């Protein structure tokens, strides 16, 4: 309602005795929304991704880059065609609302039980032997029973796993080499021997096996967000963009509250993003417009309200610590604020201390001794 | 005989332009008020020295 | 002896741009936390001394 | 085609001072006027890098192993130095990765290559139109599966002068973590005669391969009726990255210009 | 959590997700005040 | 245990959107059907 309100609910009393109390800071709220996105227009080539008419083996798994083109994961996550879509550094709702450095789809054939093993921290003769997926994944794992696509009645022995190796592989290794594997403890030469093994195996994939035993077609998406000069992005239109007000902007999916202006900082080709001591970002490179922007939060500082007691007089004065007069004006309560009596905004007797702007007490040439301390050599009473 | 008084406001400290940190936050109570009064008691202290 | 951010007074044209780069201060005010003056200024002291 | 070039002479091997140099960006992030304490593969400060050299009389090419990530570099004239094989078997058993800077083109490829015991590229030199022609190419006998391939956009570097000193330094940082080959580098004009120069400046990242294969060693590819040729003189250095602990400074205008190795 | 910045997280995940992160930020940043307040004011002590 | 006031909301959907039923969900039936609140008390029951 009023300063005085504020301060008999921050202290938790109806009654407030003579003094100078700090209450929660006002901060300037953002006027606007501001988005931007590199200007590319094309969608991005998932016809040829989910759609090939043939997908590889889980043993030679082919791997596709994504860049230069714009998502659509609304497309992708609301199919009920896939039996599994799940995200390991992401939300899938979140994907068209933010940007991707380099993606690359790793396209593969796999059995239906196998689809548990392709998660990060998993093991077993797929992740093992085949396909690894790094500790700290950030992407997300697509699949889906393709055998009405690929599967016929004697078997489509075209898809192989990898069921021997010397060694379990490295995350994102890919083993092409045929080499024969000696499972007893005697050397072999030649093309085989006992127990001695060609390392490949096809599955006996047919749409007679149970389910489980059916072959699975994967996607696997392994994009890296938020820290480089982003190649691919969720379908929003760029804003305008608007410099020296306080705005809600977006780049590239960095969302954050802040005043925008030119910057001076010197960003070498290969850098988007700036940070600060307290790991924030402090400027960014826009991406339709390759400048770089200095970021900083919207005017803010601690309230401190100046009371005589309750039990005397319900009038008060306002401190903003912290701040030159200008910004009090300034903040006009016509937009967002964290405090709402913008009723002092009047003014007309205001004042500039080294310690704040200070409202709603008169200014007087005569010096009293110390009553209620307001700081930087300034004091205020309650008086005729 | 003094020290630089400090006010720091947790709750920005903490939850950085975000109502759901803030919203969090509130499920720790006095824990953002407690240090406001402690700060405030040694820079209260500063100008009594 | 070469005393850090006194209280008085901050505004934005020396706190980014060039002075938003060289500065722990700045760090610190951007997070909350703030440094208040206090209520004898140093010349009230010397007028005490 | 294929030859083992054969007329050389024979000096025991070489090791130099890496003083302060191999320190990159460690992430495509800007800071400014701060100290930033990192851990990454970083080539240890004042550690014996190998040292190797082309003279009128000597051409080393060796299989060098690739532990880690390496640190390569060449103060040089003429560009003498053209690329590198990367891979573990390097015979077509396994894949291997081929990068190439040849007289109009680079090209970045990955197979089951069948490189050469000794690979290399050639010029005819000074031969009577006074341009120096590439002309030869060996390096793989076959190319079995490429699962990765990049041209660049075509153009002409040259192939010729004579100086008494190395005129440029060109500094390398290779990496092969997570299927992902990566690749830092910097470009400095110097005047040295024989030596990795003494000083400071730090590799801006260049290109990142995903390539998916095991890297154990490495190869570099020199510039030179089979046997019998002039080698023209450049030199170059390896030194092996370590896991380390580094405090890195960037100046006011946000670049690495001093750094700290914590060990 | 799966980074420092606030920001990031929501930048990412859904209310599910992000709040089994941030109160992992919550919870170090809140004792990083407790730590400062409590050596503050044992300093406070020193001064008086 | 006791309860206040107690509602049964019945519906049929496909087998596979009985994931969507739970709360912080979303999909075609939890956005635009049938949506639980973040903090939900009750149970989901579900046959074929
Ligand atoms: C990348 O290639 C590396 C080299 O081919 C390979 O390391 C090799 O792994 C084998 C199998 O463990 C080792 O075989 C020998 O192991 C010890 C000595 O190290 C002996 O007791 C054994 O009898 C056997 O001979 C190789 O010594 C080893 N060589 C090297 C240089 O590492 C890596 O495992 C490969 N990486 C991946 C991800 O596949
Ligand atoms: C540097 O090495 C390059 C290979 O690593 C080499 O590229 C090759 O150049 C020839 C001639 O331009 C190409 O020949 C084909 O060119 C087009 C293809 O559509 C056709 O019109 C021709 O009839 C012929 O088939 C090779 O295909 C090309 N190789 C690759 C992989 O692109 C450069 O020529 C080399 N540059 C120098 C200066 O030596
Ligand atoms: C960041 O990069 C800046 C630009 O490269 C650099 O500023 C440049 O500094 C030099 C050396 O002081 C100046 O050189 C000129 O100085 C005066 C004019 O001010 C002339 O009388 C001299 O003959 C000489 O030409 C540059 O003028 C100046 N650049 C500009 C356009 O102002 C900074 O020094 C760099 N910062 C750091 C920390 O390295
Ligand atoms: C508050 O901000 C105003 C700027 O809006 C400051 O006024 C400037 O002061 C300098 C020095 O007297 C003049 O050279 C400028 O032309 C003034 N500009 C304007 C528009 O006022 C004022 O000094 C600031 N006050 C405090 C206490 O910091
Ligand atoms: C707040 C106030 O009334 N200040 C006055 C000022 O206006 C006047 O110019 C000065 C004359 O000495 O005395 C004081
Ligand atoms: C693939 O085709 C199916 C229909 O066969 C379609 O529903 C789906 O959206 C397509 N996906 C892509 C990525 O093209
Ligand atoms: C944005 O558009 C301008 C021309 O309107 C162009 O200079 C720029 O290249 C575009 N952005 C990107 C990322 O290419
Ligand atoms: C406050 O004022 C009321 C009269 O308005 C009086 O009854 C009461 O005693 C006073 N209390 C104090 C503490 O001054
Ligand atoms: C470098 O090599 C020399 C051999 O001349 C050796 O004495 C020295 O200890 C080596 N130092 C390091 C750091 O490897
Ligand atoms: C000079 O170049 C032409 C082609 O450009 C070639 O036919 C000729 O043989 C060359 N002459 C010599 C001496 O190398």
């Amino acid at each position: 309602l009023d300063p005085l309100s504020e301060t008999k609910c921050t202290l938790k009393s109806f009654t407030v005795e003579k003094g100078i109390y700090q209450t929660s800071n006002f901060r300037v709220q953002p006027t606007e929304s501001i988005v931007r996105f590199p200007n590319i227009t094309n969608l991005c080539p998932f016809g040829e991704v989910f759609n090939a008419t043939r997908f590889a083996s889980v043993y030679a798994w082919n791997r596709k880059r994504i860049s230069n083109c714009v998502a659509d994961y609304s497309v992708l996550y609301n199919s009920a065609s896939f039996s599994t879509f799940k995200c390991y550094g992401v939300s899938p709702t979140k994907l068209n609302d933010l940007c991707f450095t380099n993606v690359y789809a790793d396209s593969f054939v796999i059995r239906g039980d196998e689809v548990r093993q392709i998660a990060p921290g998993q093991t077993g003769k797929i992740a093992d032997y085949n396909y690894k997926l790094p500790d700290d994944f950030t992407g997300c794992v697509i699949a889906w029973n393709s055998n009405n696509l690929d599967s016929k009645v004697g078997g489509n022995y075209n898809y192989l796993y990898r069921l021997f190796r010397k060694s379990n592989l490295k995350p994102f290794e890919r083993d092409i080499s045929t080499e024969i594997y000696q499972a007893g403890s005697t050397p072999c030469n030649g093309v085989e021997g006992f127990n001695c093994y060609f390392p490949l195996q096809s599955y006996g994939f047919q749409p007679t096996n149970g389910v489980g035993y059916q072959p699975y077609r994967v996607v696997v998406l392994s994009f890296e967000l938020l820290h480089a000069p982003a190649t691919v992005c969720g379908p929003k239109k760029s804003t305008n963009l608007v410099k020296n007000k306080c705005v809600n902007f977006n780049f590239n999916g960095l969302t954050g509250t802040g005043v925008l202006t030119e910057s001076n900082k010197k960003f070498l080709p290969f850098q988007q993003f700036g940070r600060d001591i307290a790991d924030t970002t402090d400027a960014v490179r826009d991406p339709q417009t390759l400048e770089i922007l200095d970021i900083t939060p919207c005017s803010f500082g601690g309230v401190s309200v100046i009371t005589p007691g309750t039990n005397t007089s319900n009038q008060v004065a306002v401190l903003y610590q912290g701040v030159n007069c200008t910004e009090v004006p300034v903040a006009i309560h016509a937009d967002q604020l964290t405090p709402t009596w913008r009723v002092y905004s009047t003014g007309s007797n205001v004042f500039q201390t080294r310690a704040g702007c200070l409202i709603g007490a008169e200014h007087v040439n005569n010096s009293y001794e110390c009553d209620i301390p307001i700081g930087a050599g300034i004091c205020a009473s309650y008086q005729t | 005989v003094s020290m630089t008084k400090t006010s720091v406001d947790c709750t920005m400290y903490i939850c950085g332009d975000s109502t759901e940190c803030s919203n969090l936050l509130l499920q720790y109570g006095s824990f953002c008020t407690q240090l406001n009064r402690a700060l405030t008691g040694i820079a209260v202290e500063q100008d009594k020295n | 002896v070469t005393l850090a951010d006194a209280g008085f007074i901050k505004q934005y044209g020396d706190c980014l741009g060039d002075i938003a780069a060289r500065d722990l201060i700045c760090a610190q005010k951007f997070n909350g936390l703030t440094v208040l003056p206090p209520l004898l200024t140093d010349e009230m002291i010397a007028q005490y001394t | 085609q294929c030859v083992n070039l054969t007329t050389r002479t024979q000096l025991p091997p070489a090791y130099t001072n890496s003083f302060t140099r191999g320190v990159y960006y460690p992430d495509k992030v800007f800071r400014s006027s701060v100290l930033h304490s990192t851990q990454d593969l970083f080539l240890p400060f004042f550690s014996n890098v190998t040292w190797f050299h082309a003279i009128h009389k000597r051409f080393d090419n060796p299989v060098l192993p690739f532990n880690d990530g390496v640190y390569f570099a060449s103060t040089e004239k003429s560009n003498i130095i053209r690329g590198w094989i990367f891979g573990t078997t390097l015979d077509s058993k396994t894949q291997s990765l081929l990068i190439v800077n040849n007289a109009t083109n680079v090209v970045i490829k990955v197979c089951e290559f069948q490189f050469c015991n000794d690979p290399f590229l050639g010029v005819y030199y000074h031969k009577n139109n006074k341009s120096w022609m590439e002309s030869e190419f060996r390096v793989y006998s076959s190319a079995n599966n490429c699962t990765f391939e990049y041209v660049s956009q075509p153009f002409l570097m040259d192939l010729e002068g004579k100086q008494g000193n190395f005129k440029n330094l060109r500094e390398f940082v290779f990496k092969n973590i997570d299927g992902y080959f990566k690749i830092y580098s910097k470009h400095t004009p110097i005047n040295l005669v024989r030596d990795l120069p003494q000083g400071f400046s730090a590799l801006e990242p260049l290109v990142d391969l995903p390539i998916g294969i095991n890297i154990t060693r490495f190869q570099t590819l020199l510039a030179l009726s089979s046997s019998g040729w002039t080698a023209g003189a450049a030199a170059y250095y390896v030194g092996y990255l370590q896991p380390r602990t580094f405090l890195l400074k960037y100046n006011e205008n946000g670049t690495i210009t001093d750094a700290v190795d914590c060990a | 959590a799966i980074s420092s910045v606030l920001n990031d997280i929501l930048s990412r995940l859904d209310k599910v997700e992000a709040e089994v992160q941030i109160d992992r930020l919550i919870t170090g940043r809140l004792q990083s005040l407790q730590t400062y307040v409590t050596q503050q004011l044992i300093r406070a002590a020193e001064i008086r």
